[PDB]
């Protein structure tokens, strides 16, 4: 089912959407066809079927990521612009809506993650993120924080991680190199190292999330945070002198943040191609369109080059397109699914309980071996306690041969064998002897040679000690005694 | 079947029939005779019946020359032949190649478990590069082939214009075996839809040739590849080809293939970034406990993956089992993700 | 045997061999099998044929016959220093006895032929 004759919109509620109406009844006044804007919650759930059907809107505006996904599956048509109106809006944004070389929505605002900070504890800002620890100090005098932001999201810590260097998916000539990921590299390691260190100096915690970060800030116990402009509208009920700017560098290069770019896509199976091209290009596109929209809700900073400079006015949208020019634009394709979560186990782990070198490192720690190293270790020293004059180390090396014999000499290998014959393995093995004898020395040099893969290397995956000078007889527990 | 007294009642029953598919026989200590000669001679003249099943009873080549001579009855009509442990050697290919010449209702033949060494394979690619074969689908799995047969294989590939079923598993084509297959199979005018390259001793040196088919053959739907220890570069190569935009394979299977939790990217990024693939099987392997979440979390973002997802013969922990059933519950059209339970 | 596949290719388009000599070689009673395949083929002007000491038993006559019956060209067979006992040697001669049959020169050497044979050999000589 095709919608002709008419101009159909769906936009998030949550945007200019009684603009966008204005501009629509506005180009009906000049052209004579009307233009219909509506706002399905979940339209990001519903678009892709009725797309997939013919049915639906003709535009589509959402975040220009999503687009990406549509793209893949086909369901939105290409858009053909002119380099007259490629060169309205900012020179960057344009990679925002290229989905393999081709342009499939055309970019209508900017986010990006800016410095917002307190005029009253703060009115100078850092301009490098090697002064903030400086800058805690000095603050924790006075009883306040130099820098606290949601660290549990990924999204607020990359502008540092990315800033040495690294990078989410390689951009070279307008498609994306699935296979080329940058938060690996020594870019990556160097800002993820320096942000966990800044953790570990009790900067900051590990476990700030977005609510704690926001109502610290608006509570005035922080200098300063990181957000985007659309949290500014719940920054003002604080009544705290804030200002918006850029973030700090970081070895001489600026953060670079996840630029998200609003677009307008069009419908694959639409046929309102140079309508909905005339629409966007001549009356949205432009600063009175622009201006519809921004009435009803501020828009923060926008695509459009002449637009931006009339709101020159407000430093925060200056700040928020300026972070957004030395930002990285937010790759659209599909596999950001992964990437995000491959960040968010990266970051809280790399805060506490691993190194950053430990986390790219394929989970090298498999536990089977984890635990053959902690027993390796643990079993090196004869005692491994108090009582050796000094403490020192006997080191195991000092063991000296035991008799061995069946209830010929035997070996500590082949101990679990099937005897003679029978194909009749052994479970329970019984090493006795008198105390004194070396009961306990046998059993730590044979876990330290299995552990070092000189003993049972085929036949254990664990061996796991009880010892029963420990484990007592009448109190409660389960199996447990594996921990 | 025991003894001559229920060949003779048996192949009466069976003349005298004109509705039997499928006929499955089991000789027992009676061949490598004559003595099942008479009933032979009976299926050849059975215009109902489509399917003769011989598996798994030993029928000694001799018996294989029989009933190659019955099946080149203008009148056969039967179009499945499955000869599974029957104990045949490369001496009965000669035979069936003359079959193939000429019986053009065959459409299924499985020569599974046979001696059919390299040399019995050089024979039946006699038959299966001949025209009037219509064979379809092709068992070759555990024959005892080496490498050097699939110079061979890979001309009935490039030549056959009916082949497209071809399973040559349990066999040691190695590396440089499938090299070779692949070298034919890449060509875009080859038939072959189902690829069963399962327990070949492949590596990950051969799955840049598997790729360069993926990315090619747009007719390849289905490449079962368990057993092979490919590894974590094996998956790497494999997914280059896999995520090339005319690869079609539907289906692909992975059990124990030596995977790590490395490849769990790769395939991640195989599961969002494939419009093709339907069926991913990964199997007994360690894919690991964090590998499958990223595996919970990106199937959700509309994944054309419908089928079994694998992580079978894998143990996994709570929260990670929680999740997977959060997943099967919350997207139906995953028909079954298949966890250990 | 294995090699018999490939000489029976040769024999299927090289129309300038006449004098192909298999003698002591393991071209067992399969490789025969083969080896006839090219023999019974037109353009094949193969007119002498050695397969002496070729670990051949009765069984592979029936092949051999074969070719005696409808080669235009061959003429010579040795296939002595085998184990073609008298009832391959009866097989031959059922096809070798045909007035249309072109066999010139028969070695029969070492064949483990008996008495009882040779009503077979006679019945050829006759005809
Ligand atoms: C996206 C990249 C893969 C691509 C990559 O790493 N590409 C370049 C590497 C090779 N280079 C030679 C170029 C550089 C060597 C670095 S070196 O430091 O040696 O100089 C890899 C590298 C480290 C990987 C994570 C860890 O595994 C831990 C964990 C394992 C689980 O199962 C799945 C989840 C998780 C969080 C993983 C996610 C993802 O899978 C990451 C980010
Ligand atoms: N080479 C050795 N082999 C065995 N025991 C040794 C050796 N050298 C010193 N010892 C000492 O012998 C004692 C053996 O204690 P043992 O009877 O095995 O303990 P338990 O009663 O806990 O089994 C310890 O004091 C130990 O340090
Ligand atoms: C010197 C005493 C001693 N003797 N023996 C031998 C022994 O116990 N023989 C039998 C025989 C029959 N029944 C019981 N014991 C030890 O083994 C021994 C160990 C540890 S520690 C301190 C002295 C000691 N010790």
């Amino acid at each position: 089912k095709i919608e002709e004759g008419k101009l159909v919109i769906w936009i998030n509620g949550d945007k200019g959407y009684n603009g966008l109406a204005e501009v629509g009844k506005k180009f009906e006044k000049d052209t004579g066809i009307k233009v219909t804007v509506e706002h399905p919650d979940k339209l990001e759930e519903k678009f892709p079927q009725v797309a997939a059907t013919g049915d639906g809107p003709d535009i589509i505006f959402w975040a220009h990521d999503r687009f990406g996904g549509y793209a893949q599956s086909g369901l939105l048509a290409e858009i053909t612009p002119d380099k007259a109106f490629q060169d309205k809006l900012y020179p960057f944004t344009w990679d925002a809506v290229r989905y393999n070389g081709k342009l499939i929505a055309y970019p209508i605002a900017v986010e990006a993650l800016s410095l917002i900070y307190n005029k009253d504890l703060l009115p100078n800002p850092p301009k490098t993120w090697e002064e903030i620890p400086a800058l805690d100090k000095e603050l924790k005098a006075k009883g306040k924080s130099a820098l606290m932001f949601n660290l549990q999201e990924p999204y607020f810590t990359w502008p540092l991680i990315a800033a040495d260097g690294g990078y989410a998916f390689k951009y070279e000539n307008g498609k994306y190199d699935i296979k080329d990921v940058g938060v690996d590299n020594a870019g990556a390691k160097a800002g993820l190292t320096f942000l966990v260190d800044l953790i570990k100096n009790k900067h900051m915690n590990a476990d700030t999330d977005y609510s704690i970060a926001e109502a610290a800030f608006n509570k005035g116990e922080t200098a300063m945070t990181i957000n985007g402009p659309w949290a500014w509208s719940n920054i003002d009920t604080s009544k705290v002198n804030y200002g918006v700017t850029v973030l700090p560098t970081f070895k001489g290069q600026p953060s670079k943040p996840f630029v998200g770019v609003l677009s307008a896509g069009i419908n694959a199976a639409s046929p309102n191609k140079e309508l909905a091209k005339e629409f966007l290009e001549n009356y949205l596109l432009t600063d009175e369109g622009l201006e519809a929209v921004n009435k009803d809700k501020p828009l923060g900073a926008v695509a459009l080059k002449s637009y931006e400079e009339e709101l020159v006015k407000d430093p925060r949208i200056a700040a928020t397109m300026e972070n957004a020019q030395k930002g990285e634009i937010m790759p659209n394709i599909p596999q950001m699914s992964a990437f995000w979560y491959a960040v968010r186990t990266a970051v809280i782990n790399a805060a506490s309980g691993r190194q950053t070198v430990d986390e790219a490192l394929k989970d090298a720690q498999t536990y089977r071996k984890k635990y053959r190293k902690y027993v390796r270790s643990r079993f090196q020293c004869i005692e491994d306690r108090n009582a050796r004059l000094g403490e020192s180390v006997s080191l195991n090396k000092r063991y000296t041969r035991l008799r061995l014999i069946k209830e010929s000499p035997i070996k500590m290998e082949l101990l679990f064998d099937p005897d003679d014959e029978h194909s009749e393995p052994v479970h329970t093995v019984v090493f006795q002897g008198a105390a004194g004898i070396g009961k306990t020395i046998l059993a730590r040099k044979m876990m330290l040679d299995w552990a070092s893969g000189t003993l049972y290397q085929d036949r254990f995956d664990y061996l796991f000690y009880i010892h029963c000078r420990e484990v007592s007889l009448v109190t409660q527990r389960s199996l447990g005694d594996l921990i | 079947l025991s003894t001559r007294m229920d060949h003779m009642v048996s192949s009466f029953c069976i003349e005298n029939c004109h509705r039997v598919e499928s006929l499955s026989l089991g000789f027992l200590h009676n061949l490598t005779s004559s003595f099942c000669r008479g009933l032979f001679s009976v299926l050849s003249t059975s215009q109902s019946l489509t399917e003769l099943d011989l598996s798994d009873n030993s029928l000694g080549d001799p018996g294989m020359r029989v009933l190659c001579e019955t099946l080149q009855h203008p009148g056969c009509n039967i179009r499945r032949l499955w000869l599974g442990r029957c104990g045949l050697s490369h001496e009965c290919c000669f035979d069936i190649s003359l079959v193939l010449s000429s019986n053009q209702k065959l459409v299924e033949l499985d020569l599974s478990d046979n001696a059919l060494g390299d040399f019995g394979i050089r024979l039946l690619c006699v038959g299966l590069k001949h025209l009037l074969c219509n064979l379809k689908k092709l068992w070759l799995v555990s024959c005892c082939l080496t490498s050097a047969c699939c110079q061979d294989l890979a001309s009935v590939l490039s030549t056959s214009h009916s082949l497209t079923r071809l399973y040559v598993g349990e066999n040691a084509l190695g590396d440089s075996g499938v090299a070779i297959l692949c070298e034919k199979a890449k060509n875009p005018q080859c038939n072959l839809q189902k690829l069963g390259l399962v327990n070949s001793g492949l590596t990950s040196v051969c799955c840049s040739a598997l790729s360069s088919v993926l990315s090619t053959n747009q007719n390849l739907t289905h490449l079962y590849l368990r057993g092979n220890t490919l590894g974590d570069k094996g998956i790497k190569l494999l997914c280059e080809g896999l995520l090339h935009p005319d690869c079609k394979l539907q289906v692909l299977e992975l059990d124990n293939c030596n995977l790590t939790s490395h490849c769990c990217w790769d395939l991640s990024t195989l599961l969002t970034s494939s419009q093709s693939l339907r069926k991913l099987s990964l199997g007994n392997n360690d894919l690991g406990d964090l590998g499958v979440m990223m595996f919970c979390e990106v199937l959700k973002q509309q994944s054309c993956l419908l089928q079994n997802l694998g992580l079978s013969e894998m143990y996994f922990n709570y929260e990670t089992k929680s999740a997977l059933e959060t997943l099967q519950e919350e997207k139906p059209e995953l028909t079954v993700v298949f966890e250990p339970s």
